[PDB]
């Protein structure tokens, strides 16, 4: 029997069957309820909704994400968007399907306790696993060695492979992600004029952060020819007209994964983390790891991040080194990927969670085995 | 002739003999077996008695990789059968079956024309039982011929028929010359065998293109088909610089492959170089190494050639078809045997289990007739069955956990070697299987890596090489641009909420469908 | 007649309009990720050769 | 009235086609200069490359 891959990350649900080449169903993990009063008799109107069609009506819905930080801050909303994603979107019966959940790692053990007891109970899962988000990165990336950079909607996290081995104390998380470079916009475009407050206008904001946001190469000359010329200044119309026009916000907003002081947070840039994490490995695996660095998530897809990746770690990094990058086109599905590779595996069929495990240990069977 | 417990075995004498002509032997009209001489007319003619009284389909399964006795001995039982419930539909058989001896036969080692595919002759009777229309069912092909060959021997003929330089008309349209080794699908083994001429077969097989319905276009595009199948064997490409992608040098093989196809070059070469996926609702294209480019192209070439030869099928099952409705039907099952060569690799080893297969279900058959006579005397005798028990445990290879399980596991896991695999396999079967043990290299042999405990005997294998055998991820941005070409033939092919595809999953699918075909 | 021939004239001249624009947005996202590449390409050919002169004094 | 206000508005959006087509033939000269510009910008790059491998093997 086919096996569920439900990547949950903190801003998209990416679903599927294992074995498939990518995931049949992304929405985003979001759950609306209505604002305002309804005088409509008749209407039927639903107590909330969920998915993309929360997103459709959120002109009178007050959005909320029920993960924060990679944790798990609201179960009843995070049971509504499971439910949506096996009943609505797969259209699939719980109770026929082993299920690889994923996790960032470094996170508290509760999220994972709470997430098996779930799934065992209200869904009747036959079996589930809880993987690592790096790891099914490098799965997807064909290959068994290399610091994967993940970098989501919730949390940016390294994790360093050898060879198949796992450098745990090693892995170094950070808690800068597609969100906060969302608010951090949402904050610099009120310096010319527009003002973006609501639920609904910050996913306006993220829709203009895909499009026209990249990474300079060089953040001071980029700056001083933002101020010289116009020709870096583009335009995007919301959706009622209203045209708007930014500058230098355009790589403003995706350097502070650079300088994370730009938000007030006193940690590295990610080029830093990432050669920390190496220098704190084993001398004769860094230069296997110099030279595989994954890039991973969808916080990865600026335009132009892997040349400034590069850059800086061949800054940091021995001047004999070969610091390659790399950065599929698909990296934003690498975690799902993986996922399905994983879950499809002959050998791994011995490592699922069944039913009977769980009603013989508890939920604390999910990391005292697992 | 000689009858063998419920076999029928028979050797070919090299002699012309009246043991089949006139009628004057083939009155065994109304016999059974027991009665009359060791005949298979008298087979023939018991499954005529059998399909008449119990209404059900029968079947005939022939040893057939023996070179000769395969082709008389079918020629004769379907004229008895002609004769029985009487440019007749023998004529009619043997008229268009140069299309698969040119398509499904090459030179194999210890042979110069093996079918490399199951021949399933589907020959229809009346309600009453008078002969209908007959129509001929394939399966299964050994499709990995059409990239990769051992040394002395070769792929499918009608490549080197074609290549004998007979009519350059062809070799002009095609834009190829009439060197084999520059073209590297089929130059990997021999080039020619000089047990047999080129030329004749050509001319053969164009004879059987003219007496089929095939037109101008059913002929010429067939061609433009093989000779781009040939041209994809010398496509290049190379890392792009500084980074890990497939860039192409020289695109002379392509533009002619966008010609004849009635494709376009640079979209063949992008969508090569740029698979796209459907994920969700959006479209994302992918990165590639060359590698798996490669994988892509030697995929796209096999499934051209078995959708090209099913649609040929296809064509001769409805030339040879215009009948009344029919009920019932004798099976004329022919397959190739078990292999037993100096050097065993992984087709021996589908071939093998093929055969395993159709083995054990012959046993399942002796066994229930056995059972069946012994509570017919009163006989009180049980046992285990011997129809399946002996044999169960010799699939591992289909247990998602044995051999080409793990195979599959291996082609999916990344940087998987032919070590890596090996060492797997020892992990999950050694010492844990009694059939599986640890072959004897003695010096002076070429190396095995496991043996197996078949019904053959015990057989070695070598496992260097299958992961490129296995491998199938198919490009879909490609398959699109098929369905659309400008060559009707191809859209005619290719007309009718990927990247995982096995040989061993599709070999080991279409088994199972001819098992149940047959139970 | 002379309105509704001349909606119908405007309203195709227009849906010609539209894909104008998306291939011109098309046109211009290309020529900026070429140049941009280009430019930090351009760096790592400055980068090659200040290594090609390092390596120049070293031979 | 409402077929003169058609008139001269959807004249209006034809001028603003004429825009839109003159910015999207500029970025089609954009595009393909920026191109064979960054072409010969990666045979650079290529020859380079092979300078620096070259020369740092015989370093
Ligand atoms: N093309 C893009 N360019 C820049 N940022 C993007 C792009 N696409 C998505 N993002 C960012 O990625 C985040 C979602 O990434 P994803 O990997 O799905 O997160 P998660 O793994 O937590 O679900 C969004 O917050 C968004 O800001």
């Amino acid at each position: 029997t086919t096996a569920l891959v439900c990547d949950n990350g903190s801003g998209l649900v990416k679903a599927g069957f294992a074995g498939d080449d990518a995931p049949r169903a992304v929405f985003p993990s979001i759950v609306g309820r209505p604002r305002h009063q309804g005088v409509m008799v008749g209407m039927g109107q639903k107590d909330s909704y969920v998915g993309d069609e929360a997103q459709s009506k959120r002109g009178i819905l007050t959005l909320k994400y029920p993960i924060e930080h990679g944790i798990i801050t609201n179960w009843d909303d995070m049971e509504k968007i499971w439910h949506h994603t096996f009943y609505n979107e797969l259209r699939v019966a719980p109770e026929e399907h082993p299920t690889l959940l994923t996790e960032a790692p470094l996170n508290p053990k509760a999220n994972r306790e709470k997430m098996t007891q779930i799934m065992f109970e209200t869904f009747n899962v036959p079996a589930m696993y809880v993987a690592i988000q790096a790891v099914l990165s490098l799965y997807a990336s064909g290959r068994t060695t290399g610091i994967v950079l993940d970098s989501g909607d919730g949390v940016t996290h390294n994790v360093p492979i050898y060879e198949g081995y796992a450098l745990p104390h090693a892995i170094m998380r950070l808690d800068l992600a597609g969100r906060d470079l969302t608010d951090y916009l949402m904050k610099i475009l009120t310096e010319r004029g527009y003002s973006f407050v609501t639920t609904a206008e910050r996913e306006i904001v993220r829709d203009i952060k895909e499009k026209l946001c990249y990474v300079a190469l060089d953040f001071e000359n980029e700056m001083a020819t933002a101020a010289s010329s116009s020709s870096l200044e583009k335009s995007y119309e919301l959706p009622d007209g209203q045209v708007i026009t930014i500058g230098n916000e355009r790589f403003r907003c995706p350097e502070t994964l650079f300088q994370p002081s730009f938000i007030g947070m006193e940690s590295a840039g990610i080029h830093e983390t990432t050669y920390n994490s190496i220098m704190k490995c084993d001398i004769d695996i860094r230069k296997d790891l110099y030279a595989n660095n994954v890039l991973s998530g969808g916080t990865t897809m600026y335009p132009g991040i892997a040349d400034r990746m590069q850059k800086e770690i061949t800054a940091l990094a021995p001047s004999t080194m070969k610091i390659k990058i790399i950065a599929p086109p698909e990296r934003k599905y690498s975690v799902w990927i993986g996922g399905s590779i994983l879950a499809s595996l002959s050998t791994f069929q011995q490592m699922w969670i069944s039913k009977q495990e769980y009603d013989e240990a508890g939920p604390s069977i999910v990391h005292r085995k697992c | 002739y000689t009858y063998s417990g419920l076999f029928c075995v028979t050797v070919n004498p090299y002699k012309w003999l009246p043991v089949y002509n006139a009628e004057v032997v083939a009155a065994y009209r109304g016999k059974k077996r027991s009665e009359a001489p060791p005949h298979i007319f008298s087979i023939s003619d018991n499954a005529y008695q059998y399909m008449l009284t119990d209404r059900e389909n029968q079947s005939i399964l022939i040893t057939g990789e023996s070179g000769a006795g395969k082709t008389v001995n079918t020629k004769r039982v379907i004229q008895y059968f002609a004769s029985i419930a009487a440019g007749t539909l023998e004529d009619q058989i043997i008229q268009a079956n140069p299309a698969l001896e040119a398509f499904g036969n090459a030179k194999t080692v210890r042979n110069d024309n093996s079918s490399r595919f199951g021949k399933f002759i589907r020959i229809h009777f009346g309600a009453t039982g008078k002969l209908a229309s007959a129509d001929i069912e394939t399966y299964l092909l050994e499709k990995s011929r059409v990239i990769f060959q051992l040394k002395a021997e070769r792929n499918y003929h009608i490549f080197y028929q074609i290549l004998s330089n007979k009519k350059p008309e062809l070799l002009d349209m095609l834009l190829v010359t009439n060197n084999p080794y520059d073209y590297a699908f089929v130059s990997q083994g021999e080039v020619s065998v000089a047990s047999i001429d080129d030329s004749e077969e050509l001319l053969a097989t164009d004879s059987a293109f003219d007496v089929l319905s095939f037109t101008a276009e059913e002929k010429a595009g067939v061609y433009k088909l093989t000779g781009a199948i040939m041209h994809y064997g010398n496509m290049k490409f190379k890392q792009k610089q500084r980074e890990e992608q497939a860039e192409p040098d020289g695109t002379e093989d392509a533009d002619k492959s966008a010609y004849l196809m009635g494709l376009n070059s640079a979209d063949l070469l992008k969508g090569l170089c740029h698979p796209r996926v459907k994920v969700g609702n959006e479209y994302v294209t992918k990165g590639q190494s060359v590698q798996q480019v490669y994988y892509s192209i030697g995929a796209l070439a096999k499934s051209v050639y078995e959708k090209m030869f099913n649609w040929m099928v296809t064509r001769i099952n409805a030339t040879l078809e215009t009948k009344q409705p029919r009920q019932y039907f004798i099976g004329v099952l022919d397959i190739a045997g078990f292999e037993i060569f100096d050097f065993n690799s992984f087709e021996q080893l589908c071939i093998n289990f093929t055969n395993e297969k159709l083995q054990q279900f012959f046993n399942h058959h002796m066994f229930v007739l056995e059972q069946e006579e012994y509570k017919k005397e009163g006989i009180e005798w049980e046992f285990i069955d011997f129809g399946m028990d002996l044999q169960a445990c010799i699939d591992l290879i289909e247990k998602p956990m044995g051999i080409m399980s793990i195979l599959e596991e291996e082609c999916m896991f990344p940087k998987a070697s032919d070590m890596t695999f090996k060492a797997k396999l020892y992990d999950n079967h050694l010492g844990k299987s009694n059939n599986f043990q640890k072959p004897r290299n003695v010096k002076g042999k070429q190396e095995a890596h496991f043996s197996l405990v078949h019904y053959a005997g015990t057989v070695d294998y070598n496992i260097m090489g299958w992961l490129e055998k296995n491998k199938d991820p198919l490009n879909e941005t490609v398959v699109g641009l098929y369905q659309k070409s400008s060559l009707k033939l191809m859209a005619t092919l290719f007309s009718t909420k990927s990247s995982f595809q096995t040989v061993s999953a599709l070999h080991r699918e279409n088994l199972n469908k001819l098992m149940t075909n047959l139970k | 007649h002379i309105a509704e021939d001349a909606d119908r004239k405007y309203e195709e001249v227009a849906r010609k309009l539209v894909i104008i624009e998306s291939d011109l947005e098309r046109a211009e996202e290309r020529a900026e990720l070429s140049e941009g590449k280009c430019a930090e390409l351009e760096e790592e050919l400055k980068t090659v050769t200040n290594n090609l002169k390092s390596l120049e004094a070293q031979a």
